[PDB]
């Protein structure tokens, strides 16, 4: 997240890493068995952490559970990156508490103009590296579709929204694909893809949840 | 393999091996997760191997 600020300690606390050795992708916690996260995060083993205020230290209050099964949503394409959504079901259901809590799926899809949080551990920087020890996170309202192909003429379908300021200086960067987009409580996209991080009219570009709330649910139900 | 490492328009942080031409060897750098390019490699000795 590039010019965003610290969260406060646990303001967030369905935002979980996925980790395989480093962190490499975030998530979101739907339910006590079950994270949402960016289809291009795919390995074939993921350890999820919850609870991380401090990626890098042992606060005494994080849960690391195992991935059970990776589903990949079945028309993700690798190349337009239409449909990057994977939902991943834990080995044994967390403890649900103060630090790890759900997020709500989408009622409806929000409308251009809403605000929303945007948190990760990605880059903090639009030129060089330096990432984060503590989750960042980034208010940032969502753009009409017209503004959003404006800017990536050709590569927007109707499963991606943009997010952020056409002016650059702030935007989510490498480290913060698949986690939340939160707006009025809801959880309406997922970090995906972007040119650069921060630039001057290429916005954040996520996948639109609220395409695949029936898509979640029957998969949870089916697994 | 003397093409600059490409991150990619994805937001992941996955640590990939380039053949960094102008010093001789791989390196490591992040990529976002779609879209590689060619020099790009798993390990460094799949990289030293191909350039």
């Amino acid at each position: 997240i590039v010019g965003g600020y610290t969260c406060q300690e646990n303001s967030v606390p369905y935002q979980v890493s996925l980790n395989s050795g480093y962190h490499f992708c975030g998530g979101s916690l739907i339910n006590d068995q079950w994270v949402v996260s960016a289809a291009h995060c795919y390995k074939s083993r993921i350890q999820v952490r919850l609870g991380e205020h401090n990626i890098n230290v042992l606060e005494g209050n994080e849960q690391f559970v195992n991935a059970a099964k990776i589903i990949k949503h079945p028309n993700f394409d690798r190349k337009t990156l239409n449909n990057d959504i994977m939902l991943i079901k834990l080995s044994s259901p967390v403890k649900l508490n103060a630090r790890v809590a759900t997020v709500a799926l989408p009622s409806s899809c929000a409308p251009a103009g809403t605000q929303c949080l945007i948190s990760g551990w990605g880059n903090t920087l639009s030129s060089g590296v330096n990432e984060p020890d503590l989750l960042q996170c980034l208010d940032a309202p969502l753009l009409p579709q017209a503004d959003c192909e404006a800017s990536y003429p050709g590569k927007i379908t109707d499963n991606m929204v943009c997010v952020g300021f056409l002016e650059g200086g702030k935007g989510s960067c490498q480290g913060d694909s698949g986690g939340p987009v939160v707006c009025n409580g809801e959880l309406q996209g997922i970090v995906s893809w972007g040119y650069g991080c921060a630039l001057p009219d290429n916005p954040d570009v996520y996948t639109k949840v609220c395409n695949y709330v029936d898509w979640i649910q029957d998969t949870i139900a089916a697994n | 393999a003397g093409e600059p490492p490409y991150t990619g328009p994805c937001k992941a942080r996955i640590i990939r091996y380039f053949y960094n031409a102008k010093a001789g060897l791989c390196q490591t750098f992040v990529y976002g997760g779609c879209r590689a390019k060619r020099n790009n490699f798993k390990s460094a000795e799949d990289c030293m191997r191909t350039a």
